[PDB]
C-alpha cells in the first residue's frame, strides 16, 4: 500500500529552471527521511541529499555546490528537487527513497532505505531535430550496432549501406569501395 | 573522506555461490555501517544488505554480508546463485564528517548461462571507431591509447546490449580533429574482458 | 568513541 509517487519524465534544455516532486502515500511522510539519489545513464548511484520533511531539516552531497535544493511540503506529504539552472551533466534518473526505521532484536533502531520512486527520468540537451552525415551513421536526432548518445546530445552508430531517418525525412545511400 | 571501489564485473554458473568485494580507500571498514543495494534492469535499487550483514525482510538467507577488517573490505555473497539475481550490485557506507554517503562504482553479476566468449574487435579509422562485438558475458573495459599516452577526452563508449544471439556488442568513437590524427604515428583500442585484453592498432 | 549504532543515531535520529 505505501508507495512513493514521483513526477514524469522531463526533457528540458540548458539554462531552464526544474523542480521534480516525490509524494508519499499510506503512511506518515514527515516523520521519515527521503533521500534523492542520482543515477546518470549507464553509470552507478550517486547520493545527492537528505530530507527530514517534519522539520524540513536538509542534508546535502559536497559536491553540488549550490545548483540543486532540496525542499519539502508536508501538508501534501510531498518532497521536491530543484534545479535553478539545467546542465547536460544534470541528464540522469532521480530516485527518492524512505529511510525505514524500526527496531531490531537489540531494542535500538536501525535505518536504511526500504521504499522506493520508478524514478524521474530528467533529459537535458540541445539536441534539435537533424538528420544524419562499413559505414557510419553520425549526428542524427531523433533516433532511430546500437547507437551511442554522444556528449553533443547526437546518436551516432555503425553498421557492418541504405540509411533512413524519417523523423528528418532523409534517405541516403552510399557506396562503400576501398 | 573515502572511496570504495567494486570490481566492475562479476561472473558464475548457476548454483554456485559468488562473491562481490567493496575495498575502503583511508579509515576501517568496520568504524561505518555498510549497505548493499541491488538493481535489475530496468528497474529502481532496492537494498539486500544493511548494517553490513543485516538483511531486510523478504532478502532470502543466501545473500549474505561480511566485513573484513585485515583487508578494509567489505563483502556480498549470493549462494545458490539464480538467473534473477543478474543485476548491479553497489555498496555503500557514511562519512561522518560530512555525513555524507559514500558509494561504490557498481558490479555488474552476470549468471553464466552460455560458455564464455572473447570479444571480437575492429578498429576503422575524425571519429576512431572501435567496434567490439560477439562477446560474453556483457561487461568490456575500452582504452584508447595515442602512442604511450593515455587519453580519456573524446570517447563515447556503448553500455553493451544484447544481440540477437544473445550475446553482447559494443561501441567506442575517439572523436579527434584531422591534425591530431596526422600528428601521432598510431592510435589504438585496447578491449579487456575477463581479465584479457585485445589490442588494435592503426 | 561511538560505535555504528551511536553514529547511526547522530546521522537520523529525531525526538518524537
Amino acid at each position: 500500500e505505501v508507495q512513493l509517487v514521483q513526477s514524469g519524465a522531463e526533457v528540458k534544455k540548458p539554462g531552464e529552471s526544474l523542480k521534480i516532486s516525490c509524494k508519499g502515500f499510506g503512511y506518515s511522510f514527515s516523520t521519515y527521511w527521503i533521500a534523492w539519489v542520482r543515477q546518470m545513464p549507464g553509470k552507478g548511484l550517486e547520493w545527492m541529499g537528505m530530507i527530514y520533511p517534519g522539520d524540513s531539516d536538509t542534508k546535502y552531497s559536497p559536491s553540488l555546490q549550490g545548483q540543486v535544493t532540496i525542499s519539502g511540503d508536508k501538508s501534501i506529504s510531498t518532497a521536491y528537487l530543484q534545479w535553478s539552472s539545467l546542465k547536460a551533466s544534470d541528464t540522469a534518473m532521480y530516485y527518492c527513497a524512505r529511510l525505514l526505521n524500526n527496531y531490531d532484536s537489540s531494542g535500538f533502531l536501525y535505518w536504511y532505505l526500504d521504499l522506493w520512486g520508478r524514478g524521474t527520468l530528467v533529459t537535458v540537451s540541445s539536441a534539435s531535430t537533424k538528420g544524419p552525415s562499413g559505414c557510419l551513421v553520425k549526428d542524427y536526432f531523433p533516433e532511430p550496432f546500437p547507437a551511442v548518445l554522444q556528449s553533443s546530445g547526437l546518436y551516432s552508430l555503425s553498421s557492418v549501406c541504405n540509411v533512413n531517418h524519417k523523423p528528418s525525412n532523409t534517405k541516403v545511400d552510399k557506396k562503400v569501395e576501398p | 573522506n573515502f572511496m570504495l571501489t567494486q570490481p566492475h564485473s562479476v561472473s558464475e554458473s548457476p548454483g554456485k555461490t559468488v562473491t562481490i568485494s567493496c575495498t575502503r580507500s583511508s579509515g576501517s571498514i568496520a568504524s561505518d555501517y555498510v549497505q548493499w543495494y541491488q538493481q535489475r534492469p530496468g528497474s529502481s535499487p532496492t537494498t539486500v544488505i544493511y548494517e553490513d550483514n543485516q538483511r531486510p525482510s523478504g532478502v532470502p538467507d543466501r545473500f549474505s554480508g561480511s566485513i573484513d577488517s585485515s583487508s578494509n573490505s567489505a563483502s556480498l555473497t549470493i549462494s545458490g546463485l539464480k538467473t534473477e539475481d543478474e543485476a548491479d550490485y553497489y555498496c555503500q557506507s557514511y562519512d561522518m564528517t560530512n555525513h555524507n554517503w559514500v558509494f561504490g562504482g557498481g558490479t555488474k553479476l552476470t549468471v553464466l548461462g552460455q560458455p564464455k566468449a572473447a570479444p571480437s574487435v575492429t578498429l576503422f579509422p575524425a571519429t576512431l571507431v572501435c567496434l567490439i562485438s560477439d562477446f560474453y558475458p556483457g561487461a568490456v573495459t575500452v582504452a584508447w591509447k595515442a602512442d604511450s599516452s593515455p587519453v580519456k577526452a573524446g570517447v563515447e563508449t556503448t553500455t553493451p546490449s544484447k544481440q540477437s544471439n544473445n550475446k553482447y556488442a559494443a561501441s567506442s568513437y575517439l572523436s579527434l580533429t584531422p591534425e591530431q590524427w596526422k600528428s601521432h604515428r598510431s592510435y589504438s583500442c585496447q578491449v579487456t574482458h575477463e581479465g584479457s585484453t585485445v589490442e588494435k592498432t592503426v | 568513541l561511538r560505535d555504528k549504532k551511536q553514529k547511526a543515531y547522530a546521522l537520523f535520529y529525531r525526538p518524537d
